[PDB]
């Protein structure tokens, strides 16, 4: 960033505004999660000092030299790079509320050369590395969700969070990627069964019959782990709306089931959230819902009773559901218009090639080279599908009810 | 692809005329769509030609591209870039003595240089084309049968037409020739030291006569084609750093430039400028053809095969278009039921590879040796040589012995 | 030329087809108006041998100097300069037909330079640069247009022709661009009567 800013011209009319204060911006955030960094190393000193447990006393020394190095400078092992990717994530929450709670990429592809390097010259066992991630989790335990709005406390119950870790899938240049940090984590999860982290285990066509076999032992094992995203599906849709294929083969599962490119990926909008149930039920009451009453939601389709063809009841229902399409890419344009105004992330810009090559943070509507993944939710997809199959058989083929008696049954 | 007609398609190559050719859709579409063509129009590709997909109210481009030897390239590094064929003519890089060079490093890159200054030549002989085709080429009846000529109102053999997209290819001739020729060198002479780089020079100047010790060795040096990552991780970065620059002829004429290995029949005509090499291959013989094993070198059953194409691709890139990948059964290998799912089985594992092409050959070497003596008795025998349905009796000694020298996989 | 030419990228797909054909074609035309002009210093001094005329001879002596410097190389006085762009117009009507036959621009300004230092050193008056232009007249009154066409021909009748020469007129700053070679210009149009140069004056508010 410092080189950045010496390279703009700053007796220029423009430079000066449009460029220095986002790099000033990084300068800042990297000072600021080093100086949270440096603060760990000092406490763990004084609680070394008031420590006599022997052996404790030392893994508290240990951990400040870790915490004087790292995040700072380069990992130098397997435990520095964890304590790294640990600060950062945890930094990353005090930046912002990433939904779903940040999620931590294929550890088992940036942590292995550590591991890799730590195990041939023994300074390192895989059960002691076994120990040091399951810390982590019980920490990421530690930490919940909290929702105040109730739109998210409903949309989020339970505490609900999704802390991806992933793990398999393929390397950048399209093979297999298992290694044996993959496994670990599999034997991790069975070996300590809890609710964290979300193992997120991806899977192609050549994925080795050995991992799909140590894949079905943990799914054996019932604590439902780990969960399966197919890049077969994935990296091609994300490859032809525009990411580069080296970059969409090196994807992060991310929050429920969803893929990053953490150096392409530029979206980050919430998106909006679509009953249709209620597309079929206005369609039944002439744009109402009983639970509003007579209030006008939708659209005045009619009495249901008026239709004589399934045709001319699809084309209602298909009215009703467009006009809720409509509303909600409306509703989510405006998001994406205000989200900039109040929200920044300096520090995933920091960590973001675009962001640090454009000069522009992360939340920025339009960042060039990025590719915009958005979204909005169908929810009550069977529940639309097999009521409109019933009414299609029954009411109209079949002729075996009228739409008066399945309202009547309906409205019991 | 359903069961049922697998089945069919295997007891089609079982019947031993050559049919069907196999082309992959799993490696075509997202290829091509990543390139810009709608995932529907893509999904609904004809084959044309040889191995080619056309989609044909997308495709716009139609220049015969460029065919080069790169067995040139080893032989003019062998020879201070001159061809034995051209004798003293200066042809492509005066890379020295090769005996000066003192390891694999510096010998491997001085190919590089030569096989680059091919590349180079044929990249800009090829927008050539590009720039004069315009002006004696139209296609009025092809035109009017495409929704973009008809659209733009622009003839089909015009350079730019808008919405189009242009797969343009170079054909690699010689590929396992390279590979072999360059890893027999890298562990006999480099680092086995077991031979020296004048000793090998002298036997090729021979045609090996009188050093059929020295060849024998050549010949037992890691080959392409048995999945040995000797060799195959030198067709990789082959294959690699050929796209590389293929990715900045595509940058600079604004159109898809991408490798390809289809050789008709032009590896007879290119084996007969080319001396013998360093993998054993005398000369004036035939190059290997596409990206098939080289003559005879490949004894490791046909999966390693599959998993050497595999394992030389660099699918992290996308400047790739077909390879033209032979394998020739032994018919008892394949005969009744239990042989058709073998067939089967090979032609999921070529498709979960993602390999572009397959073709089977199924033939014994004594049927193939009684129809070169007696004609009369084998009118019936059709084959695939180069890539097309030939009879075998109307072959040329040139072809025919192209087929016959070709491993004849016993064990399936 | 050959500067932007070795700055091509000829390792590249497309500079050895796009640019460098049009680069060779420079360099070739500067070779062809160079070697024209250097067959006329040789022209100079065998006829110079053949003349014994001793003044005429000198003349054609010094014609020889000049065609052996310009247009190769620059000007370096008031007749070098004008045999320049006589070397220059006329190497233009073989290059093509220009209508009206090439115009010949703003001579009192570009040319001023070089009358303005031999008039103060010396080695030019005011009545030889006056003859020097009025030898170009006359050798351009030998330039007849020749229209095949009929087309052309009636709409060019009676050997048509209109090689502008600029007078006058304004500086690229915008202030008036009046010199002495620009009074010069019209003092010999009026003393030497002639349907060449057709002399152009550009006026302007000042
Ligand atoms: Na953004
Ligand atoms: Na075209």
């Amino acid at each position: 960033a410092k080189a950045k800013l010496a390279g703009l011209d700053l007796t220029n009319s423009v430079d000066i505004w449009e460029k220095k204060p986002f790099l000033e911006a990084m300068i800042i955030v990297c000072d600021a999660i080093m100086i949270w960094a440096k603060r760990h190393a000092q406490l763990a000193r004084d609680t070394a000092a008031a420590t006599s447990d022997p052996v404790r006393k030392q893994e508290l020394l240990r951990m400040a030299d870790i915490c004087e190095h790292v995040p700072a400078y380069p990992a130098r092992n397997f435990r520095e790079a964890v304590q790294c990717q640990w600060f950062v994530q945890m930094f990353s929450r005090i930046e912002q509320k990433a939904s779903a709670i940040i999620s931590n990429g294929r550890m088992d592809q940036y942590l292995y050369p550590y591991y890799k390097k730590d195990i041939e010259e023994g300074t390192l066992t895989s059960e002691e590395a076994k120990e040091l991630l399951e810390c982590m989790w019980v920490d990421m335990a530690q930490f919940i969700d909290l929702y105040i709005n109730p739109t998210g406390n409903e949309f989020q119950e339970g505490y609900a969070h999704w802390e991806a870790v992933t793990v398999g899938g393929q390397t950048p240049e399209g093979e297999d990627a298992t290694n044996e940090l993959s496994y670990l984590f599999l034997e991790s999860k069975r070996e300590f069964p809890m609710t964290y982290p979300d193992l997120a285990v991806r899977i192609h066509s050549r994925t080795p019959d050995r991992f799909l076999y140590e894949i079905a032992l943990t799914v054996q094992d019932g604590s439902g782990f780990p969960k399966l995203i197919n890049d077969e599906e994935v990296v091609p849709l994300n490859a032809i709306k525009g990411c580069p294929i080296n970059e969409a083969l090196d994807y992060a599962i991310s929050g429920c089931t969803e893929t990053r490119m953490p150096n392409r990926d530029t979206y980050t909008s919430g998106c909006v959230y679509i009953n249709f149930a209620t597309a079929l039920e206005m369609l039944m009451n002439n744009g109402r819902l009983h639970y509003y009453g007579d209030e006008l939601i939708g659209l005045e389709t009619g009495d249901p009773t008026r239709f004589q063809t399934w045709e001319e009841f699809y084309e209602a229902y298909k009215a009703q559901h467009i006009n809720l399409l409509q509303k909600a890419f409306q509703q989510q344009h405006i998001v994406d218009r205000l989200r900039p105004q109040h929200f920044a992330a300096p520090l995933s810009s920091v960590l973001h090639n675009l962001c640090m090559k454009n000069m522009q943070d992360l939340h920025s509507e339009k960042i060039e080279g990025g590719v915009d993944y958005s979204y909005f939710e169908f929810l009550g997809y069977a529940t639309v599908v097999d009521s409109l199959a019933a009414i299609k058989k029954l009411v109209f083929e079949e002729k075996r009810l009228t739409m008066r008696e399945v309202l009547d049954a309906m409205n019991a | 692809t359903p069961d049922r007609f697998l089945y069919e398609i295997a007891l089609t190559v079982q019947d031993g005329s050559g049919f069907p050719k196999l082309i992959n859709d799993e490696e075509v579409v997202p290829l091509n769509a990543i390139k810009g063509c709608p995932i529907n129009e893509a999904l609904d590709y004809a084959i044309s030609g040889c191995t080619e997909t056309r989609m044909p109210n997308r495709d716009t481009y139609t220049s015969g591209c460029v065919y080069i030897n790169f067995a040139t390239a080893l032989e003019m590094l062998m020879n201070n870039g001159r061809l034995h064929y051209y004798g003293d003519e200066l042809i492509g890089l005066e890379t020295g003595d090769p005996t000066r060079f003192q390891t694999w490093e510096e010998f491997y890159e001085a190919y590089k240089a030569q096989h680059i200054n091919l590349l180079q030549k044929a990249f800009q002989q090829q927008h050539i084309v590009d720039r004069l085709r315009p002006q004696h080429f139209a296609a009025p009846l092809s035109s009017v049968l495409h929704n973009l000529c008809m659209k733009n109102m622009q003839d089909l053999h015009s350079e730019k037409i808008e919405g189009g997209v242009d797969y343009s290819y170079f054909e690699f001739l010689g590929y396992a020739t390279v590979v072999d020729s360059l890893a027999a060198i890298k562990k006999l002479v480099f680092e086995e030291k077991r031979l020296t780089m004048r000793e090998v020079l002298d036997a090729m100047n021979a045609n090996f006569v009188g050093y059929e010790p020295i060849q024998e060795m050549l010949k037992n040096a890691p080959c392409y084609g048995n999945n040995d990552p000797y060799a195959d991780s030198i067709a990789k970065d082959v294959d690699r750093f050929t796209q590389v620059e293929a990715e900045k002829s595509s940058r600079d004429r604004g159109i898809h430039v991408d490798v390809r290995y289809v050789p008709i029949t032009s590896h007879v005509p290119f084996g007969k400028i080319i001396a013998a090499t360093p993998n054993g291959r005398v000369a004036g013989f035939p190059l290997a053809d596409g990206s098939s094993a080289s003559h005879g070198a490949d004894h490791n059953g046909p999966t390693a095969v599959l998993l050497s194409n595999y394992h030389s691709k660099n699918y992290g890139m996308i400047n790739r278009a077909s390879r033209l990948l032979n394998i020739k059964l032994s018919p008892k290998c394949v005969a009744g039921e239990q042989g058709a799912k073998k067939i089967m089985s090979i032609i999921r594992t070529w498709c979960d590879l993602k390999l572009w092409h397959l073709q089977f050959n199924i033939v014994n070497r004594d049927t193939l040796l009684a129809a070169q003596k007696d004609p009369n008795s084998y009118r019936n025998l059709i084959v695939r040589v180069a890539g097309y349905s030939a009879y075998f009796c109307d072959m040329s000694p040139d072809l025919q012995n192209d087929i016959i020298d070709r491993t004849e996989h016993a064990d399936l």
